[PDB]
């Protein structure tokens, strides 16, 4: 894919949910379909577990690599934590490639 | 073989405790320079002696100048496991290639 990831010909399947309808009062016969329903909305929780496989770095560089660190100058706020009122910021992108490795 | 030039003479003796250290890289975490096109090759014709190339590696450069990057690497070739060899010794190794289609 070009926004990235894995190309998939049978990906993970959609799961796809509505709320039944609950029709109003209806005191007659009416060959037209029921268009007055309860008004209501749904919650719940879902959880999600998946497993990744790993590749191990096996390398022989002598010095130090770059690594992903935290570092900021003077914070007003810590990254990827929520702000006083409550609202989580996460103020730059963080992608895979760190560790060096030769052609 | 020893070398040593006194007002030059420059007289050659055999070492015979002197040791040489030879290790192969399976697991490719060395710079390969080897498919490049450049000499040091084993003689067209069985009777030449021939000379070992050096090795060596470019590795990242900043801005197409001479200076490194933070991605530079140095890798040190005595943090290989090896095996050293007297006069007596020998070494010896195998490789299986991998499935290719036939030129």
């Amino acid at each position: 894919p070009a926004m990235g990831g894995f190309g998939l010909k049978h990906p993970p399947p959609m799961m796809l949910i509505k709320n039944t309808p609950v029709p109003g009062n209806i005191t007659s016969f009416s060959d037209v379909p029921v268009s007055s329903f309860i008004t209501q909305y749904s919650t719940g929780q879902v959880t999600v577990e998946m497993e990744w496989e790993l590749k191990k770095e096996n390398s022989k560089r002598w010095n130090p690599e770059i690594q992903y660190t935290n570092n900021y100058n003077d914070p007003q706020f810590v990254d990827f934590a929520p702000d006083s009122t409550g609202e989580y910021r996460t103020t730059r992108p963080i992608g895979t490639r760190y560790l060096t490795r030769p052609l | 073989k020893e070398v040593t030039v006194q007002d030059s003479t420059t007289t050659i003796a055999n070492n015979l405790t002197s040791t040489v250290q030879v290790f192969t890289d399976d697991d490719y975490q060395l710079p390969y320079v080897v498919g490049n096109g450049t000499e040091g090759c084993l003689p067209a014709f069985p009777p030449q002696v021939f000379t070992l190339p050096q090795y060596g590696y470019a590795t990242l450069n900043r801005d197409n100048t001479e200076n490194p990057t933070e991605r530079s690497s140095f890798f040190c070739l005595e943090y290989f496991p090896s095996k050293m060899l007297r006069t007596g010794n020998n070494f010896e190794f195998t490789y299986n290639f991998e499935e290719v289609p036939f030129h």
